[PDB]
RNA sequence: UGAUGGAGGUAGAGCACUGUUUGGACUAGGGGCCCAUCGGGUUACCGAAUUCAGAUAAACUCCGAAUGCCAUUCAUUUAU
RNA sequence: GCGGUCGCCUCCUAAAAGGUAACGGAGGCGCCCAAAGGUUCCCUCAGAAUGGUUGGAAAUCAUUCGAAGAGUGUAAAGGCA
RNA sequence: UGUGGUGGCGAUAGCGAGAAGGAUACACCUGUUCCCAUGCCGAACACAGAAGUUAAGCUUCUUAGCGCCGAUUGUAGUGAAGGGUUUCCCUUUGUGAGAGUAGGACGUCGCCACGC
């Protein structure tokens, strides 16, 4: 892709510089993107989970999981066994174009033009983003009906907040 | 007018066999309920977690480094 | 890839009213337009020309 | 008929207990204390009574260390029924002192008016007492 | 709820074995390979009617 | 994110198959080691702890790349240098591994050349 | 009787767990009353996260005694 | 006499082998499961902190700490990572 | 002597913190057509590989901060023998714990292979 090529090329050398690793072996990379959708009211009604999967599948490559319900609470309402969300694991050559369609086409699709909000700090390298709604080349008016969002979790090997940043930073991720 | 008053019976646990006896064949050692004691060489273990004496001999009794015990029979 | 659970995606090429980056892929299909060797031999029809470019973080 | 000091239970009735010999438990917290040199049952309201002739000599505060705290409950059976059947209602709280856990402290006062305030203490409760400092001590940061 | 039920060699035709069953989880009639004593083989046996 | 070394799930496998029967002292053990490279092989007794007989994978002779292809190799060699001592009836150790190949292959080359399972 | 071997949770300690509980420090933010009608949150319990010293228990245990108890091709004495 | 109780199972009383009464102190039982059985493979929990769209202290997520603070069809002991 | 595989002995073997190494070896590491696999996912599992590196693991060495093992004392309790009030305490003879430690402790022993 074009990402790779810039790891192998210029992504990785200059953060050698600013930090002095003694082996290559320390370069940080990118492994993970879990995508979650919590719905809640899937519980009233169970055509609720009938789009969200669809949604899901044309917007990865995978069908996502049905999760289970890890606990049995009247107060919200769930017995165990519920079907509530549902988890997309991406790895490899996916992973890298759907960052780049993250980059080219998602965020010149956000209302109100801001910046990409910086603080999902976590120390740890875990930057997670929230999104709200249409945001994808891949949709439709007359086919989405709700307002579901999605969910993004990139975990990396990185150890600070600033290795995380500049690896985000030359990969892209426009923050405020 | 009381509500209590009411009692299981003596089931007669613990060991009924030393250490250094002549023991035949398949004799009880040590009546447990709930593993307190495991078996060693040529000991099983019951339904309701008994000890057997397979082979004839003498019983001894052992460690299992610090937590918990063994039982075991040496023939001649 | 298990089989018979995925569905279908191929290298969607991009354009776009801003030179139109020939580069990445995509899912959805259409018209043979730009069945071309150097890049993806497939649609390019990812063509909503929201540039990226006239928006004013990449554009200043 | 308040009790000044109740506790949350987990069991309504306990054994009446058997008490013999203890030691030690030195002044802790303040400078001036009693021992029991006895063993008793203490019950509820004789650690309001030592509150009050303890606190009705201190002026404009001072400081009070109650050091023991009532556990365990009594029962009793109504007047005119006959031995039988079981155990009585739960009535008032109760916990044993051996020989010699000091009951209360004092400190940030001059000797005699802690002298008279312990006095006032020691004649509200049925055991023998002392006065105690912190008298022999080698540990004192 | 749970009845008592004896099961039945499919050939010669002797009560052999006895169980258990709860009639509203399983309303049919039961199908184990089985001993059987009589024929010393491994016959199917099946709930009597 | 941590990266749990797979030397670590291997070794609680093994303690808990080793702990049914090892009962090496005329019927002794298997051994099967995997690398990223090569093969090990051990026959012990109990408790001594001696191996009887050995052969690397590719230490000593070699027949081609480092695969079921040296398995097969590795599962003669073992064998032709046991049966000299007069062993008949060892007892595989699965090691903490499963049978899609380099093991099944030992397996069955000790089958052949004179050990019983 | 003497020697040797183990079975075990009694007396006392009884803090580590589960129950009952005494005073200090700390805030993380509950702080009802705030200054309020834009940042300082003032007092109080500082309760839970803690963290100090200090008690305690038939159905509490990190530990744990004398004695009896079961056995020994063991030794002495005695008569079952 | 009126009341209460009559068989079985756990714990304390029970004096550290076993046994041991009182109209002493406490809780259950007269079933259930065709897999909640047998074998063979694979796996490790409750919580706590920190970010994350509807999201609320507490649904679904991600990271770290964590010998158990969980679970074990059913009451209690004893067990079981 | 190193390095790997594999065993017992109560963590005196551990935890935490600090340093060095890549001969051979182990592992990370490049992939997935093949045997296989994913309740989705070459992360694992399984199969192919020799581009790169001691960065982590692994191995050696340092540390008594944490956890562990801890003598001799005394004291509480107790068999036997007694004595006063019998709620309880005291005296002879035998036996003695727990807390508190001075101290020990950053392993010991076994087999095989490959280099040295
Ligand atoms: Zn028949």
């Amino acid at each position: 892709n074009r990402l790779k090529e810039k790891y192998i090329k210029e992504v990785t050398p200059s953060l050698v510089e600013k930090f002095n690793y003694s082996s290559v072996m320390q370069t940080p990379k990118v492994d993970k993107i879990v995508i979650n959708m919590g719905v809640g009211d899937a519980v009233s009604n169970a055509k609720n989970l009938d789009k969200a999967v669809e949604e899901l599948a044309l917007i990865t490559g995978q069908k996502p999981l049905i999760t289970k319900a890890k606990k049995s609470i009247a107060g919200f309402r769930l017995r165990e066994g519920m079907p509530i969300g549902a988890k997309v694991t991406l790895r490899g050559e996916r992973m890298y174009e759907f960052l780049d369609k993250l980059v080219t086409v998602s965020l010149p699709r956000v209302r109100d033009f801001h910046g990409v909000s910086k603080k999902a700090f976590d120390g740890r390298g875990n930057y997670t983003l929230g999104i709200k709604e249409l945001i994808f080349p891949e949709v439709d008016y007359d086919l989405v009906d709700k307002v579901r969002g999605m969910d993004i979790v990139i975990v990396t090997t990185a150890n600070t907040d600033e290795e995380s940043r500049e690896l985000l930073a030359q990969l892209g991720m426009p923050f405020q | 007018s009381t509500s209590n008053g009411r009692d299981s019976e003596s089931k007669r646990l613990g060991a009924k066999s030393a250490d250094g006896q002549t023991v035949t064949g398949g004799s009880i050692l040590y009546r447990q309920r709930g593993t307190k004691i495991y078996p060693g060489v040529n000991v099983g273990i019951g339904g309701d977690d008994t000890l057997f004496a397979k082979v004839d001999g003498v019983v001894r009794f052992e460690r299992k480094g610090r937590d918990k015990k063994q039982v075991s029979v040496y023939p001649v | 890839m298990k089989q018979d659970i995925h569905p279908n995606y191929q290298p969607v090429v991009f354009m776009d009213s801003t030179t139109g980056f020939k580069f990445l892929s995509g899912s959805t299909k259409g018209s043979s337009e730009t069945v071309e060797w150097e890049d993806g031999n497939t649609y390019p029809l990812l063509r909503v020309e929201v540039t990226s470019d006239s928006h004013p973080f990449y554009t200043g | 008929m308040l009790v000044p000091k109740r506790v949350k239970h987990r069991r309504e009735f306990r054994g009446k207990m058997r008490g013999e010999a203890k030691g030690g438990k030195e002044v802790a917290f303040g400078e001036w204390g009693l021992q029991a040199t006895e063993s008793h049952w203490i019950t509820n309201r004789q650690i309001e009574a030592a509150r009050i002739a303890m606190t009705r000599y201190m002026k404009r505060g001072g400081k009070v260390w109650i050091k023991i705290f009532p556990h365990k409950s009594y029962t009793s059976k109504a007047i005119g029924v006959r031995m039988g059947k079981g155990k009585g209602a739960p009535e008032g709280w109760v916990s044993p002192v051996k020989r010699g856990k000091i009951m209360f402290e004092i400190a940030g006062v001059p000797e005699e008016v802690a002298r008279e305030a312990l006095r006032l203490a020691s004649h509200k409760l049925p055991v023998k007492t002392k006065i105690v400092k912190r008298e022999e001590m080698g540990g004192e940061s | 709820m749970r009845v008592n039920i004896t099961l039945e060699c499919t050939s010669c035709k002797e009560r052999n074995y006895l169980t258990n069953k709860n009639k509203r989880n399983n309303p049919d009639r039961l199908e184990k390979q089985k001993y059987c004593p009589r024929e010393r083989k491994v016959t199917l046996h099946r709930e009597t009617k | 994110i941590t990266k749990p070394d797979k030397n670590k799930t291997r070794q609680k496998r093994h303690r808990r198959v080793r702990n049914k029967i090892s009962g090496t002292a005329e019927c002794p053990r298997l051994n099967i080691f995997r690398s990223n490279k090569n093969i090990y092989a051990q026959v012990i007794d109990d408790v001594a702890g001696v191996t009887l007989a050995s052969a690397s994978a590719l230490d000593k002779e070699i027949s081609g790349g480092t695969k079921t292809e040296t398995a097969a190799a590795v599962g003669k060699l073992v064998a032709e240098r046991a049966a000299e001592k007069g062993i008949k009836k060892v007892v595989f150790d699965r090691g903490g591994y499963l049978y899609h190949g380099r093991v099944q292959a030992l397996a069955e080359a000790a089958r052949e050349n004179g050990l019983e399972f």
